């Protein structure tokens, strides 16, 4: 039932390296070490035998050559390149395509990863607390602005609001039904999602019927609200996401922060 | 640090209690057979007040006479009471300007709206107020808050949502919501002027209002300057936050222990049930504060004063209190209910979750359930009552009378059904 | 293979009869163990609800899942590596939490069933009949037998009565729930609780959810609540050969008071609960747990305080030792309600020979 998924793509946010056909986003040295090495090291620690890797239309054998040569791997990886992806579809269309391969509960983790955290304890929390989703938040730099806002419950630990300030209006707006239930709420500014996602089996029933997901963040975890109307047919446990806070440095790399990760390693 | 003066906001939440406050004042009403003011005064004495101020206008003569009879007119008292007489019925802002014109406020003063019973030690509060005042110069007032009963699903009258700092504990927003009683509004709009100055935003609705304030000498000067502000919470706090004077701060204090302000009837009922229980550890009936009180604790939360008379083969319940000079007849069931001093009770009477104040006579064969009775009022024979049925002063209900849910009875001999005189609108009678 | 030795806190000068250690957070194990076992061991290590009765029911269901998931190898037969795999399960269960008596009778039943079925019948035809038999076995010995205890107690309890209880016993929760709903009596239920586990708190919560007149109390205050009380029900764990009541923590104290204050003690029990191991004092074989559960300062299980206590290893002799399973003295209880209806604890082993 348990299996891990590695999500590979191509970067458009970065300035210089990625535009070349020979070099992909998966194979990039940051601190004299390859990027996908840390993903393989994590999966080896978490104890997973069934790992399947998804790939875009570009780089069909370059990822397969990187997994075989140099890299410790010692695991059977299933690399596939679907043709429905158009870049303008990113990952949700990839998720809707491959669904009969998954037998039970699945873990989604992108290729753009830097990790310095214990892996097994995140898996154990997913297994014990008995819910659909779990996400991780990590602090921004402290050594010598409008970004994004998360809401966290603290006693069971849950997630409610994750929407950014890009298309957000002049005023901060909250709904009453979503506040009256779960009355205590903590809003985070410094804490950021490092793309760690845990998922259950019962997600397979809804992905084939109703296409609603976007960017694997905006309308991925947001369908959870048992509020106001309640109209979408549920799979039978209340649809509820989770969150856990961490101190150590482990975050995403997509923008200008990639140069700061090199400064973090060399110390 | 010593010398502290206090101002008490009375004549503030009148007619919020609908059938009462007709002849006698708001704060005269007993919680546990003892006036609401007495609780507040006990809180003042435990805090360490040297000078007391009171705001009386409506039924002011009865208040002044009660202070004359009080334990604080006597020379040994740590505080002396001086009453402020104002025009009949005015907002809190109008009284603030009146007091600033008179000019008695020195340094740090105290303001309490309504009557609050709490077991929370105030010495800690004063220290943390002073520590935060030494942090920066332009700092104003202090607010008290306590943790709610997990979910406030039964609490509808106080829907106050608070946005607070994790580091400095500064309030950001105040909002009222109709939500569960009236499903109409959902939206709450917040000002984005204080986003990166705070960073650690914490939004909570799970906090109970207290309306107890430690205030600086700035406050009465601001009230006279900005005379548009009528309220002290809804418009004032929000006005202070939203860049009226830049660099000015207001406190929000979190406390784990019990602190609930009285405002409504069903809130009053919960506080009273909390007092009968051992929620307020120091504030218990057996300790006796009014001096005339001679209450003694009995196991299973049963309170009895001295000179309690009871008939044989009678069953008493849980969380009950009975006053002094009280007589009870046979076949009586008293469960989760307060009965006042000098109250004569007939026979075959079943009481559950109800309320009876001082000097009340009840007729034989009557069932009373979750319903309140005021002082010097008599109940007849064959009386059946339901939940939330509040009966006014001196109301004589005659023999054979049935009243349904929420049937409020007037205390003055206006618009609502049932009055003070014999057979109250079951056959047209009443002035 | 597993983690063994190296234990928190002192070895202790007094009381060192049992193991005080074990795996909470999963690190270094065999990659063949069925995850439903791994879930139950992680459950029982920090469990708040279970107390003797429910532990076996879960253990049976987990076994039923394993057999349903079991596919017979082409080389090795059914009775080849199964019993070794089961021995690995029990050893992992032992590492997490010492087993109950009812668990032992289940294992003994299962090992009897392995020997009964010979490797000659087809695989899918075998396991289909096996799980059906286990289901019927669990129906009889637990669910139906429980219902028999219910009705036996129903005749015994008088109309409009006060009952004081202790623990988190499944049989008694259902007993009192039956009294409140089906029979409709004036049952005043008082619940007592200890420090390591808020078992009674959970019971009272569930009784409140039914809508019962519930008082909730502690061991410290008893000579006040008693002076009221009629029948006292105790959550059985195991009754031994002699007729000693091996049960949870604050049980014997209550048993003593009730014997002293006239109206006695009653115990509901299962026919699977009886053992043949015998003892006379609490020291003999105790279910010891780590003082990590006693670190917290009052109120709830997770509070996390910067309090007064914190050190155990570095402190020069500070044994904060608590026990879980105690022994009530023989004479003090009076009634036992089982599969075979009734019988005093003086009789005890009239079920073990009856089988």
């Amino acid at each position: 039932s348990i299996q891990a998924f590695v999500f590979c793509g191509k970067g458009s946010n970065l300035a210089p390296m990625q535009h070349s056909t020979r070099l992909p986003k998966a194979l990039l040295p940051i601190g004299n070490r390859p990027m996908i090495e840390y993903v393989l090291d994590w999966c080896d620690q978490a104890d997973f035998k069934e790992i399947s890797v998804v790939a875009p239309v570009d780089e069909i054998e370059l990822i397969e050559s990187g997994l075989t040569s140099f890299l410790n791997s010692n695991h059977s990886h299933h690399l596939q390149d679907p043709k429905k992806i158009n870049f303008i579809s990113t990952g949700e269309s990839l998720q809707k395509e491959l669904l009969p391969r998954i037998n039970g509960d699945f873990v989604i983790l992108p290729c753009d990863f830097v990790t310095d955290i214990p892996p097994q304890v995140l898996v154990d929390q997913f297994r014990n607390r008995d819910d659909n989703n779990l996400a991780m938040t990590i602090y921004y730099k402290n050594s010598l602005k409008q970004q994004q806002f998360f809401t966290v419950y603290s006693e069971i630990l849950l997630d409610v609001y994750s929407q950014r300030d890009v298309t957000k209006t002049k005023y901060l707006q909250i709904r009453s039904h979503l506040l009256w239930n779960y009355p205590n709420l903590t809003v985070s500014t410094k804490l950021l999602n490092s793309f760690i996602y845990f998922c259950s089996f019962e997600l397979c029933q809804l992905l084939k019927l109703g296409p609603q997901s976007m960017s694997r963040q905006a309308s991925f975890k947001d369908p959870f609200t048992g509020n106001q109307q309640q109209q979408n047919p549920p799979t039978t446990i209340f649809i509820l996401p989770n969150e856990t806070l961490f101190i150590r440095a482990n975050n995403l790399n997509a923008y200008m922060d990639a140069n700061r990760f090199v400064l973090k390693i060399k110390s | 640090e010593d010398r502290l003066q206090a101002v008490v906001l009375t004549d503030s939440y009148e007619t919020r209690f609908m059938p009462l406050t007709a002849v006698k004042p708001r704060c005269l009403l007993p919680l546990a057979n003892v006036p609401l003011i007495e609780y507040t005064l006990e809180f003042l004495a435990k805090a360490g007040v040297h000078e007391v101020f009171l705001i009386c206008s409506s039924h002011a003569n009865q208040i002044n006479d009660y202070i004359e009879n009080s334990k604080w007119n006597l020379p040994w008292s740590p505080f002396k009471i001086t009453t402020i007489m104002s025009p009949e019925a005015r907002c809190t802002g109008d009284v603030m300007r009146d007091l600033d014109n008179r000019g008695i406020i020195t340094g740090d003063f105290i303001l309490v709206s309504g009557d609050v019973l709490t077991n929370i030690d105030f010495s800690k509060m004063l220290e943390f107020h002073k520590k935060m005042h030494l942090q920066d110069k332009d700092h104003i007032s202090t607010m008290c808050l306590s943790k709610a009963s997990t979910y406030p699903k039964t609490r509808t009258i106080e829907p106050a949502a608070f946005v607070l700092d994790k580091s400095t504990s500064r309030c950001i927003y105040y909002q009222d919501l109709p939500l569960p009683s009236s499903r109409e509004k959902t939206s709450i709009q917040i000002d984005p002027e204080l986003l990166d100055n705070v960073d650690e935003f914490v939004i909570r609705n799970d906090l109970i209002d207290c309306r107890i304030d430690i205030c600086t000498s700035h406050v009465p000067l601001i009230f006279q300057e900005n005379f548009d502000y009528q309220s002290l919470r809804t418009d004032f706090v929000k006005g202070v936050i939203s860049s009226d004077i830049l660099g000015k701060h207001i406190y929000a204090y979190l406390t784990d222990e019990y602190a609930v302000r009285v405002e409504s009837w069903q809130t009053y009922d919960t506080i009273s049930q909390d007092f009968l229980g051992r929620w307020c550890y120091p504030l218990v009936l057996d300790s006796n504060i009014q001096d005339d009180q001679t209450y003694s604790y009995e196991s299973r939360h049963i309170y009895k004063e001295k000179d309690v008379v009871l008939a044989q083969s009678c069953k008493i319940g849980k969380c009950t209190a009975i006053g002094s000079g009280t007589k009870i007849g046979e076949g009586t069931k008293i469960e989760n209910s307060v009965i006042g001093r000098n109250c004569q009770i007939g026979e075959n009477i079943r009481i559950k979750n109800s309320f009876i104040w001082d000097d009340c006579i009840i007729g034989n064969n009557s069932i009373i359930d979750h319903s309140l009775i005021a002082s010097n009022a008599t109940l007849g024979s064959n009386v059946r009552l339901n939940d939330g049925c509040i009966i006014g002063f001196n109301v004589k209900i005659d023999d054979n009378m049935d009243l349904d849910r929420n049937t409020k009875i007037s205390a003055s001999p206006q618009d609502l059904d049932d009055q003070t005189l014999a057979v109250s609108i079951v056959g047209d009678k009443g002035v | 293979p597993g983690i063994s030795s190296v234990i928190p806190t002192v070895l202790e000068q007094s009381f060192d009869n049992s193991s005080l250690i074990s795996v909470k957070e999963l690190l270094l194990n065999k990659d063949l163990i069925h995850p439903s076992i791994l879930l139950l061991t992680s459950h029982l290590a920090h469990y708040k609800i279970v107390g003797s009765i429910p532990r076996c029911i879960a253990m049976l269901e987990v076994f039923q899942i394993v057999i349903k998931d079991y596919q017979t190898p082409k080389g090795t037969t059914l009775s080849r590596n199964l019993t070794s795999y089961l021995s690995h399960q029990i050893d992992l269960l032992k590492k997490a939490r010492p087993l109950s008596v009812t668990m032992g009778n289940a294992i003994r039943w299962l090992k009897q069933e392995i020997s009964l079925i010979d490797p000659s019948t087809p695989d899918k035809a075998a396991k289909k009949d096996l799980c059906e038999k286990i289901g019927q076995f669990a129906k009889e010995k637990i669910e139906l037998a429980d219902q028999l205890i219910i009705d036996n107690a129903s005749t015994q309890i008088e109309e409009s009565t006060t009952i004081v209880t202790y623990g988190s016993s499944k049989v008694l929760t259902e007993l009192l729930l039956h009294n409140a709903i089906s029979l409709k009596k004036n049952i005043k239920v008082i619940v007592v609780d200890s420090r390591p586990l808020f078992e009674g708190r959970k019971m009272a919560e569930t009784l409140r959810n039914a809508g019962v007149n519930v008082m909730y109390a502690l061991i410290t205050s008893l000579d006040t609540i008693f002076n009221d009380v009629d029948y006292v029900f105790l959550g059985a764990h195991s009754i031994l050969s002699n007729g000693f009541l091996y049960s949870r923590a604050g049980t014997a104290m209550l048993a003593m008071s009730a014997k002293r204050r006239n109206i006695p003690v009653l115990v509901c029990c299962e026919s699977l609960k009886f053992s043949q191991r015998v003892q006379l004092d609490s020291v003999t074989f105790n279910e010891l747990a780590d003082p990590n559960d006693l670190v917290n300062i009052d109120y709830e299980n997770p509070v996390e305080r910067r309090g007064n206590k914190g050190a155990l290893l570095n402190q020069f002799i500070k044994e904060r030792k608590f026990e879980k399973k105690k022994l009530a003295m023989e004479n003090k209880p009076k009634g036992n309600k089982i599969g075979g209806k009734k019988g005093s604890e003086g009789e005890s082993k009239d079920a073990s020979n009856e089988e």
